[PDB]
């Protein structure tokens, strides 16, 4: 998904399946669409809900990529407080 | 099917959920987090979100919220300087658009305890009477003996 | 920050993966990306070309420029290292530079550039480092 900014439903679905592959490459195509500069906020609480305690790097990586580049405007699954989803389980 | 267990620390989640998943009463440290099980009851495979109920923690169930078909909310039946918090989490979670039609199970537990409230006071002070909107239940358990879980796992299963 | 971005460009006339170290180049990425490594940075050939008022700092690969840009500089032999260092992780990810492959890896091209240059300052990585990220 090299700039596709409507793809936004799909993400969701291929956010969580059931294979952490599909939740992988999902992430990943957030970030490339927002790293452009496109459409982010919907999926959020899909996005926050496998990764979170693990100490499985890969996801863990991909979602401690998006807490850089867009955290504050993104608040579907995240909203706003000290321990946010960003650094909760993330200590 | 999808279980979001919650409730406030110290009530007994994951005292809960690894009696359900080991027969075991384990030495549980708080869970900054969340724990998840697969659990098997009479042909169902009940995934359960043990999702810690210390504040920080407490401030990220919304995540959990989507795709939830019940939710157990455990209630520490010995504590009555909380349980008007916990009515306080338990009605707004109550509000929640992604947990509008998930069944509603209480577990009013540490039952064991002498001076336990009931399960009857329970719901009177948890304002359980008032959902008119989905299926609720309310369960007495003792976590450690196992009382009352799988009477809870199929009031659940019968959503 | 003395290092804007941190970007892999397609001449197509985007940057194709980049990385904003804190927000402040989004769009502005793409923007720059896209309109001066399709030139060559503006390049005769020449690793360091400065156009616009942004130094570019690039080496092509195929129809795609890895790129580096600064608008400020602390020293001559920093800018070229980080560039360099990137050019040994990114076949890594992508068998060389392709926008499809490009942008396949968005996610490991893109934690290696904070990991890489953190803040705009030119930490260093390694392929075994990049590792125990994407584990």
């Amino acid at each position: 998904m090299d700039s596709e900014p409507p793809s936004e439903i799909s993400l969701k679905n291929d956010l969580e399946k059931g294979d952490v592959k599909s939740k992988t490459e999902a992430l990943k195509k957030v970030i490339i669409m927002i790293l452009n500069g496109e459409k982010l906020p919907g999926l959020l609480m899909t996005i926050i809900r496998f990764v979170l305690p693990l100490q499985d790097h890969t996801i863990k990586k991909l979602l401690l990529v998006f807490w850089e580049i867009v955290p504050k405007t993104t608040p579907d699954g995240r909203l706003l407080h000290e321990m946010i989803l960003v650094c909760d389980a993330y200590r | 099917m999808r279980i979001l267990m919650v409730g406030l620390d110290g009530a007994g989640k994951t005292t809960v959920l690894y009696k359900l998943k080991l027969g075991e009463v384990i030495t549980t440290i708080p869970t900054i987090g969340f724990n998840v099980e697969t659990v098997q009851y009479k042909n169902i495979s009940f995934t359960v979100w043990d999702v810690g109920g210390q504040d920080r923690i407490r401030s990220l169930w919304r995540h959990y919220y989507r795709n939830t078909e019940g939710v157990i909310f455990v209630v520490d039946s010995n504590d009555r300087s909380r349980i008007g918090e916990a009515r306080e989490v338990m009605q707004r979670m109550l509000n929640e658009d992604e947990l509008r039609n998930a069944a509603w199970l209480v577990f009013a537990n540490k039952q064991d305890l002498p001076e336990a409230m009931s399960a009857a006071e329970i719901t009177e002070k948890l304002g359980l009477h008032s959902i008119r909107n989905r299926p609720w239940f309310i369960q007495a358990t003792c976590a450690t003996s196992g009382e009352g879980l799988y009477e809870g796992l199929e009031w659940l299963s019968n959503s | 920050m003395v290092l804007l971005a941190a970007a892999v460009c397609t001449k197509a006339g985007k940057a194709i993966v980049s990385r904003q170290f804190v927000e402040m180049t989004r769009t502005r990425i793409e923007g720059l990306l896209a309109a001066f490594p399709k030139l060559m940075n503006t390049g005769k050939q020449h690793t360091f070309v400065e156009t616009e008022s942004v130094r570019y700092v690039y080496q092509p690969m195929e129809k795609l420029y890895m790129v580096l840009i600064t608008t400020k500089n602390s020293n001559i032999l920093e800018d070229l290292e980080t560039l360099r260092l990137f050019s040994r992780v990114i076949p890594e990810y992508c068998r060389a530079l392709e926008e499809n492959e490009i942008s396949e890896h968005c996610f490991d091209l893109i934690f290696a550039f904070d990991e890489i240059v953190a803040l705009g300052y030119r930490e260093n990585v390694n392929l075994a480092q990049i590792r125990t990220f994407t584990e």
